[PDB]
């Protein structure tokens, strides 16, 4: 799930 | 995150992104399919992204932030888009009912943006 | 104490069960202003519709949890109670689709 | 649901 | 916006 | 504005  | 977003939907669509140069739709992140596609709200700071993952492999396809004012663009009934100031994104969903998802949830963060 | 989180211009109507044809809700045909009140306090929500002409309340009933909300075309929606059926005929594609998500939105958190 |  |  |  990433980091924006 | 998992302790400052919450997902306020998910969708199933084929990710893609508009290549002008070319002037024809490719797959987002390299390789055609489905992927789960959610939009996050982070509750804290009132903002909102989407970001879809593809069902087979998992691989991030979307990791886009939705800007207070963007024009969501409904094509029809199956393909929804909008762009930023970098790429232009669509969503070929699986069925109506996720476009539908998809759209209400999209319509309600630009609404509270 | 409640808060409002869509208007949408429709022509609100009910299901006259007996007669087997829609009949204007309120006894009046023609355009209301239709809202989804939010009550924060215990997060319930209700629709409530006005005439434009003359104001009169023509709709004003709960949206239950569990609610089966029908869009049967792109701009005639549908529900039910124990009671009556309600129908909204939008005055456009883009009041539908106002109502629908703050409809779909409001099932969802309750 | 009745048609419209 | 392109179309689809 | 009416009671619910």
């Amino acid at each position: 799930x990433p980091p924006x | 995150g998992s302790m400052s977003e919450q997902s306020i939907c998910q969708a199933r669509a084929a990710v893609m992104v508009y290549d002008d140069a070319n002037k024809k739709w490719v797959p987002a992140g390299g390789s055609t399919g489905f992927s789960r596609v959610h939009i996050y709200h982070h509750t804290g700071n009132n903002t909102f992204r989407v970001v879809g993952r593809k069902i087979q492999d998992h691989q991030v396809v979307i990791n886009c932030a939705i800007p207070k004012g963007l024009k969501y663009n409904q094509a029809t009934q199956t393909f929804h888009q909008w762009r930023d100031a970098r790429q232009v994104y669509g969503l070929n969903f699986g069925s109506k009912e996720d476009a539908n998802v998809f759209a209400s949830a999209m319509m309600h963060a630009l609404e509270v943006l």
